[PDB]
RNA sequence: AGAACUGGCGAUGCGGGAUGAACCGAACGUAGAGUUAAGGUGCCGGAAUACACGCUCAUCAGACACAAAAGGUGUUAGUUCAUCUAGACAGCCGGACGGUGGCCAUGGAAGUCGGAAUCCGCUAAGGAGUGUGUAACAACUCACCGGCCGAAUGAACUA
RNA sequence: CUGUCCCUAUCUA
RNA sequence: AAAGUUACCACAGGGAUAAUGGCUUGUGGCAGUCAAGCGUUCAGCGACAUUGCUCGGCUCUUCCUAUCAUACCGAAGCAGAAUUCGGUAAGCGUUGGAUUGUUCACCCACUAAUAGGGAACGUGGCUGGGUAGACCGUCGUGAGACGGUUAGUUUUACCCUACUGAU
């Protein structure tokens, strides 16, 4: 427990006698494991393994195209006043959105200052709904892209 | 629970029949595998323990060991069995042409009223020229590829009242199953001791039908109980049999008074530690562990220290007669 | 702990930790539902399936943190070595990232079951559970790199010594390539070859040695000539209560010239002034004159080559370091002769008597044959010790002849008497 | 082990939804 | 730690909830047992000690220095009936016990009472802290 | 989901789909003979264990639109391109250079801790070096050619 | 302090 | 001078609902490049990585594996010990007492460990927390308060049967 001692004492006595060919073995033998794999592995497990082969594939062909390449050289808020029994949880009211420039690579999570106009009703637009497509105004217009109530953020792209 | 032992029934018979035996060495010399006997009360034992590593080493420990009488057991025929696809088969079976009254008894129902003719005609038959019995003998040393002996227990010679023995197959475990029905025959009508098929330290397994409890049904049920081992064996006829080589007092291993709901042990038993399955009069059946079992516990021997034959009923300061009269002296009824 | 880190629990890389925090939560706790299920039952299901995940990822996170030492709050001994190995800034910062990553994960869980019991349909709930996993994974996979770090050191950190400053001890410096670790070699269990080259010890190499029956061990640095295997050696010989041996070579080998080496050592000086230092050499002796200007440190010419004067240096290092009726003996104990365990002509003992026999379990001490008696010939006692329930041990005597005849005498004077009848 | 019996039921279902997909196909043809 | 050897099952009368005398100079005048180590749980069983045991007791009694305070007991007296290995039965006096550390030492200078041999052969520093054995 | 239109169900037996309310066939008086539909022709079950061309060996295949986008050194049939007696692929024997330890980064880096160069000189061809390791080289391997070698074969896609 | 319980067992009509 | 307007239009009037189609699970949302191929040639779309902030809690039995321990195997700076993950694996086990403003937050210990669930209104084999249908009419200033009418139905069972036993 002082140093590298393992790799000092592989040094110096050597690592077993069989240890590269049994490394080697394996590797030759991964051909077909890995089909065996492919081929046995059911339920979960065959959906990640295939996932993750899919995934290696990719990389490796877009490592090779890339060498080829040098090769060539929920709503928002004594305030209520009219309305009836519609009461809303706090919880479904959010302050803040996230807000995206098209024009520009930066995004700002800024607070949500009034919507302006919710579709689907006007009455939505009253109890400032944040169903997707509305129009709010960020305090630096903006709309809404995505559905709150289905993931608990508010992502807005700015007009 | 326990779903093995179901279904919880009723036993079919008193007699438990053996349902396996011991493997079958072919070249060991010809021998039984099972023996006879009744469970007769039960007494404590105190000895020595020779065993390296446990604690107790060098110490003496109290222990309870069972004594069931077991009187000479006398054979009167032997079965051939062949191997079938359905199993072991029973060819044919043969006797001595001589019964005892006991066996005769077993197969009636109604004795007294019965005319006790039970076997003269087979009898009269076997005192032929042969032909009859030598054609039997033959016919199994040919086909027969296992031979089991038929046995009676001497219920005469116990202090039972039943008067009536219980016909039993023992397995032969030696020789080659022509030398079995040869040493068979030279056994025909006669009497093979106790001390012959077990001897002292050996591990033994009974059989027997557990004392009844009627309804609750509970109890009258077959089990089977293994490495049980032999203390001691002793003899009707050996005065002394409690006598230890310390103890070395002359008195039977009958407890004073006589067992509690048993008779005076008057032949030879055998003295095995723990309990049996069944209860005092019960008849038992004992085999030796189906199999290699020679553990530490089974291989190192037990030197007895002291054998309890106090006066079971109730309680008991003194083993013999004699100490109590020595303890107590003279009293007015004596003079 | 404080001398070896070595019981930190391995961490899993982003992608290893996520899976296993996903697979937990796929495992343990159910994972079948329907749509005609009670809505408040499948509130409830989402709930507690979320919750566990957000536990199971704020124990490997709180596990992570309590593993590993805050560098800050630890010896400074030890928080320089630390600082010198790795960076002290980056190691807060890193750990500083896994606080934060399992702050958020709190955060988004909490958030998340405030709004997951308002789930009005079965797709919303499964969508805000969706949306609570992906959360999590993304503020598990941006510590792919911390993450990869904190694995790394701590696979590094457990193979560091244990060192004790609190200890008295004894320290190698000197130039490097001037065979520094050959006198650790014949001093202490330590092994490490001359390696002609310089920086063979990348790391400080300790051995434990005994003077006195006081404990001491030895600790070997690289030397000194501003790099982190050099560095290291500084924060050594500074905090370290450990006295400082220079060693210095009195020939070609290094190539530094005596004068260059003399120069050194009193140019680091100011640092180990108070360490009480020894100088050991492994016109030319001249100069020698200079060096011993300290009061406090000797001329050890010698060289590490043999042990021509490491028996003597160890006894020297030691004492610096603490500079700062009548009886009855039977006469057949004295002639018998000891019993040599490397002579196979050795007196026989009890074990290998069980040994020849079999084993412990199998084979039991015989007492017969051992107790003396007036006759051998009956050495095997079987004592009865009982008799008609008499115990003998009770009337066990010698001489009970002359009671016996007495009370023969007796019955013979009762009985002409008459008094039985 | 799965039965590989075909339910009435789910026989039943499975037509109505080839058809609510063909309807869905049929009207796709926007392209 | 402190065991010489393997449990042997003699009789248990000594209940979670139980009190029993401390037989030695520590101070303490009586302990509590509020677990039994070592024991097996069985359906609706309360963990049962025995002389030689090692449980969990608290001061319920003496100086307030060990007053509510939790620290390993040895039994050194059960009262009940148990079957020895020298044939007769026997019982102690009353019940009573010892407080140590987990590593056997004892913290009173010096048992008092008789000791149960069960205990003194395996609780080697119990023995040897023992004056009267059985 | 809404608007319109057309059948089935009822005021419908019967045959088949093993079993049915949406499936297929189908003009209902009582009988005899033959020819058919769906559905079938190894047995239960009346009918060829019929003929022919191909396909699947599946650690619970299979005999009826959806979790389906992919992987498998699981089979058979194909499209494109390219080499092939100037020697196809594979298997070995050798070479695998010279500036130069290229320039920076240093206790140290001769290609394989790292940053960008990745240039020129000669070749049937050989890198500022694809991988193993040495503090560092060393050696070894392919990127690439020749010697033995003897004919077809590789890469990407379709069924 | 108690069979409520550890843990149930026994007798009576 | 009044009429429209009103998706808060509120109070009454009236129309039809609302009482697994193999469901279900571990990897998000919006934004952009990278792009198997389709877009009339392909006028549009688009996988994988990448980036920006972001009613609990009782009891006996059966069964599933998505297995805490026991058995075996591989990997990990695996020096030993101990530990983490993964694969086979349900044969055998999965604890004695207390928390009562949501008790499910959560107490202090034992044990090799104290794994999660199904047993179709899953059961009271099992306990109590629970907090309390509709119709009409009267007084109704924008608002609530008093009638009256009524439903309180799986049930004993010497009914079927698995059972444990017994002729």
């Amino acid at each position: 427990p002082q140093n590298d001692y393992i790799e000092r004492h592989i040094k110096q006595h050597g690592k077993r006698l069989d240890h590269e060919e049994r490394k080697r073995k394996r590797e030759a033998r991964e051909s077909h494991k890995i089909s065996e794999r492919a081929q046995k592995l059911t339920g979960w497990k065959g959906k990640q393994f295939a996932k993750k082969r899919y995934a290696e594939k990719v990389s490796m062909r877009k490592k090779i195209k890339a060498h080829e390449q040098s090769k060539v050289k929920h709503t928002f808020v004594r305030r209520p006043v009219k309305m009836e029994r519609i009461i809303r949880p706090s919880a479904l009211r959010q302050k803040k959105a996230n807000v995206t420039h098209p024009e520009l690579g930066v995004t700002v999570f800024l607070p949500i200052l009034a919507v302006k106009k919710n579709p689907q009703s006007p009455m939505y637009t009253q109890l400032g709904v944040l169903t997707k497509g509305t129009i709010i105004e960020v305090n630096v217009y903006a709309q809404v892209t995505n559905e709150p109530d289905r993931d608990g953020c508010v992502n807005a792209v700015l007009l | 629970g326990h779903l093995g032992f179901l279904p919880r029934k009723r036993a079919a018979s008193i007699r438990a029949r053996v349902k396996a035996f011991p493997k079958d060495d072919r070249s060991k010399p010809v021998a039984l595998t099972s023996f006879l006997g009744y469970k007769a009360g039960m007494t404590t034992i105190v000895r020595d323990l020779d065993r390296p590593g446990s604690k107790f080493h060098k110490r003496e420990v109290v222990e309870a060991v069972t004594v069931v009488d077991t009187p000479p057991v006398v054979v009167v025929g032997v079965v051939g069995y062949v191997e079938t696809p359905r199993g072991l088969r029973s060819l044919t079976t043969v006797w001595a042409e001589h019964l005892s009254d006991e066996v005769k008894r077993r197969f009636y129902k109604n004795w007294y009223k019965s005319k006790k003719k039970a076997f003269t005609k087979y009898s009269a038959k076997y005192a032929q020229d042969g032909a009859g019995i030598e054609r039997e003998l033959a016919r199994i040393k040919k086909y027969a590829s296992v031979v089991r002996v038929l046995v009676h227990t001497q219920i005469r010679k116990t202090p039972l009242a039943q008067k009536k023995a219980h016909l039993a197959e023992i397995q032969l475990n030696g020789g080659s199953i022509s030398e079995k029905v040869d040493w068979a025959r030279e056994h025909f009508e006669k009497t093979v001791a106790v001390d012959s098929v077990f001897e002292q330290n050996e591990m033994i397994d009974a059989i027997a039908v557990t004392k009844g409890h009627g309804f609750e049904q509970r109890g009258y049920h077959s089990r089977t109980s293994i490495n049980h081992k032999i203390y001691r064996v002793g003899k009707g006829d050996d005065e002394a049999n409690g006598a230890t080589s310390f103890d070395r007092t002359k008195k039977t291993i009958t407890p004073m008074g006589g067992f509690v709901h048993y008779g005076e042990i008057k032949n030879d038993f055998i003295m095995v530690k723990g309990c049996i399955p069944g209860n005092r009069k019960r008849i038992v059946t004992l085999r030796k562990s189906l199999y290699t079992n020679t553990s530490r516990k089974a291989l190192e021997e037990v030197s007895l220290k002291w054998i309890d034959t106090a006066s079971k009923f109730g309680k008991g300061r003194f083993q013999t007669p004699a100490e109590k009269h020595a303890f107590m002296g003279t009293l007015k009824k004596d003079l | 702990m404080q001398l070896s880190w070595k019981d930190i629990p391995t961490v899993a890389p982003a992608n290893d930790l996520l899976d296993i925090v996903l697979n937990r939560t796929q495992r343990k706790t159910p994972t079948v539902i329907r749509p005609g299920f009670k809505i408040t039952r499948i509130r409830a299901f989402y709930m507690r399936k979320v919750k566990y995940t957000g536990e199971g990822f704020v124990e490997k996170f709180e596990d992570i943190l309590k593993g590993f030492p805050n560098i800050n709050d630890v010896h400074p001994f030890h928080r320089d070595l630390m600082d010198t190995l790795y960076e002290k800034n980056h190691y807060k910062i890193s750990l500083a990232a896994i606080s934060r990553a399992k702050s958020l994960v709190e955060q988004v869980a909490r958030d998340y079951v405030r709004l997951l019991k308002f789930g009005q349909s079965l797709f919303q709930c499964k969508q805000l559970k969706r949306a609570a996993l992906g959360r999590m994974a993304t503020i598990v996979k941006k510590l792919r790199d911390p993450l990869a770090y904190l694995e790394q050191v701590r696979q590094h950190i457990g193979r560091l010594p244990s060192i004790d400053p609190n200890t008295r001890t004894l320290l190698i410096c000197g130039y490097p390539n001037v065979g520094k670790s050959s006198f650790l070699r014949c001093i202490t269990k330590s092994d490490v070859d001359v390696q002609p080259y310089a920086f063979t010890t990348k790391s400080l190499y300790v051995g434990h040695f005994d003077y006195k029956y006081l404990r001491f061990q030895a600790i070997d640095t690289p030397g000194i000539l501003m790099n982190n295997i050099e560095m290291q050696s500084i924060y050594a010989i500074a905090h370290l209560r450990s006295c400082v041996l220079y060693f210095m070579d009195l020939s070609e080998q290094c190539g530094f010239t005596i004068e260059a080496q003399v120069k050194l050592f009193h140019s680091i000086k100011p640092l180990f002034a108070n360490k009480s230092v020894m100088v050991v050499i492994n016109e030319r002796a001249q100069l020698l004159e200079s060096v011993k200007e300290v009061p406090g440190v000797e001329i050890m010419t010698s060289s590490c080559q043999l042990e021509e004067n490491v028996m003597e240096v160890r006894n020297k290092a030691c004492e610096k370091l603490l500079a700062s009726r009548t009886p009855f003996i039977p006469e057949s104990v004295k002639n018998l002769k000891k019993y040599d365990p490397e002579d196979p002509n050795r007196r026989k003992l009890a074990r290998d008597i069980e040994a020849e026999n079999g084993g412990a379990g199998v084979f039991n001490v015989n007492l017969k044959d051992k107790y003396l008696l007036e006759d051998d010939e009956w050495k095997n006692d079987i004592m009865p010790e009982i008799l008609d329930g008499k115990n003998v041990y009770d009337f066990l005597d010698p001489e009970i002849a002359a009671k016996l005849q007495a009370l023969e005498e007796e019955e013979e004077k009762l009985e002409n008497e008459g008094f039985y009848n | 082990r799965q039965s590989r019996r075909t339910s009435t039921k789910l026989k039943e279902g499975i037509k109505k939804k080839a058809s609510a997909h063909r309807k869905k196909e049929k009207k796709m043809a926007k392209k | 730690n402190g065991a010489q050897g393997t449990k042997f099952r003699i009789s248990l009368g000594l209940p979670v909830g139980a009190i029993m005398n401390c037989a030695d100079n520590s101070g303490a005048r009586n302990l509590y047992i509020i677990a039994v180590k070592g024991s097996g749980s069985r359906l609706n069983r309360l963990p049962a000690a025995s002389l030689g045991d090692m449980v969990m007791a608290t001061v319920k009694k003496g100086k307030p220095e060990l007053r509510k305070k939790v620290m390993p007991a040895i039994v050194v007296r059960q009262a009940k009936s148990w079957r020895r290995r020298d044939g007769v039965f026997l019982y102690f006096e009353d019940n009573a016990g010892v407080i140590a550390n987990p590593k056997g030492e004892m913290k009173g200078s010096a048992i008092t009472g008789p000791v149960g041999k069960e205990c003194a052969d395996l609780w080697p520093r119990v023995a040897s802290n023992s004056g009267v054995v059985v």
